[PDB]
């Protein structure tokens, strides 16, 4: 369509090369505590 | 009415029968998470 139309047929030259993303959040997950013992403690019902 | 009355006290006999179950399931809870507990720490000085 457009005549604008990029012509350069060649192989091009890595320019920057592919590297680790450098960002500091999220590729880890987040942090859970759970234990059912500490659904331990447990009261004793004594008036009634 | 002696229907009603007898429900009741059987109900009642439950409830106070529970309580009693309620604690003594506490106490070798109790007894059994002790033991628990120690051979947690024994696992984490294996893991140290």
């Amino acid at each position: 369509e457009n005549s604008l139309s990029t012509t350069s047929k060649s192989k091009r030259q890595v320019i920057v090369p592919v590297c680790m993303p450098k960002i500091h959040y999220s590729p880890l997950k987040t942090g859970l505590c759970y234990d059912v013992r500490m659904r331990y403690h447990a009261k004793i019902f004594t008036s009634y | 009415n002696a229907t009603l009355f007898n429900k009741l006290k059987e109900l009642q006999q439950a409830n106070a029968e529970k309580s009693k179950l309620n604690d003594e399931l506490r106490s070798k809870y109790q007894i059994e998470s002790s033991k628990a507990a120690e051979s947690a720490q024994t696992l984490k000085i294996l893991q140290e």
